[PDB]
């Protein structure tokens, strides 16, 4: 077996998460396209010996018809992995463009050990379109499943303009969340997007809270 | 900005701080030879007369309730319920 039977077992879960996250973001996916057990995983994205073929995992995803009700212009998403333990600023033009053409809006890329600082400085160069960068090791476990972290929710630019008007609040008087905050990334917030934090309470079962972004 | 007597949203009840201050305020005046709107059952202590005016809800005052953003709501000692 050796110590590779474990380097896949990890890529696996790492994958799983990516999925879950893409569905909670507001996209289409089945629970069956997630619970994809280990066994049946191997015999799909592997080659001969029994090793992982990442460039073979990449894929596309589309909004659920529900996400169209609250968010109209919610574009399409695309995720991508790499067989390159050390990705560079060359293979980036590969991705960056692949999207600028097809014309999506959401680009998720998964690096292994890291990306080249020459590369990363190419994401904010093709607006509207947006891109995000995730390390494998941080997606092995879904942080949102942790006893502590309660569930959050994105608020429509409508649902928001309301939260203010009902509490007679100015944007700045609102409790904030970090642009880098773990969960903020799990949903991909944008400077200005508000989140509704709904948690449990020993004083009253449920407490509704809000976090704007900065 | 102000707010219509309708669309009112505050607490129908008098806050301790309010009542506390009303009586005080009212005493102060009564103690200053202001007119007393109740029959003095023989009382002679202002804060005590004030307690009386406040139970026959005959105190001519209005508690303006400023909100965090500046707007306010106006309630009368008349309206406001006094549990406490």
């Amino acid at each position: 077996d050796q110590e590779n039977e474990r380097n896949i077992s990890r890529l696996w879960r790492a994958f799983r998460t990516v999925k879950e996250m893409v569905k909670d973001r507001g996209y289409f996916i089945t629970q069956e396209e997630v619970e994809l057990p280990l066994e049946d995983f191997k015999a799909k994205y592997c080659d001969s010996m029994g090793r992982p073929q990442r460039k073979m995992m990449s894929f596309q995803a589309n909004p659920t018809e529900e996400s169209i009700s609250k968010f109209p212009d919610m574009g399409s998403l695309w995720v991508e992995f790499c067989d390159e333990p050390s990705v560079g600023v060359k293979t980036m033009k590969t991705f960056v463009i692949h999207i600028q053409e097809k014309n999506f809006q959401t680009g998720i890329f998964v690096y292994q050990n890291n990306i080249t600082p020459s590369a990363m400085k190419l994401v904010p160069s093709i607006p509207p379109a947006t891109i995000e960068t995730f390390n494998e090791a941080a997606l092995v476990v879904n942080i949102t499943h942790h006893e502590l972290v309660p569930k959050h929710i994105r608020l429509s630019s409508d649902e928001k303009r309301e939260l203010l008007k009902r509490y007679r609040l100015k944007e700045s008087q609102l409790p904030r969340i970090q642009r880098a905050d773990p969960v903020a990334l799990y949903l991909g917030l944008k400077r200005g997007e508000v989140v509704k934090i709904i948690r449990k309470s020993e004083t009253s079962g449920r407490y509704a809270s809000y976090r704007i972004c900065m | 900005k102000a707010i219509p007597k309708d669309q009112r949203a505050t607490t129908p009840y008098m806050t301790k701080y309010e009542r506390a201050r009303i009586l005080g305020t009212r005493a102060l005046q009564i103690s200053m030879n202001a007119p007393v709107f109740v029959d003095l059952e023989g009382e002679t202590d202002p804060l005590r007369i004030a307690m009386k005016e406040l139970a026959e809800k005959k105190i001519p005052l209005v508690i303006r309730r400023y909100l965090p953003d500046g707007s306010f709501e106006d309630w009368s000692v008349e309206e406001l319920i006094v549990d406490l």
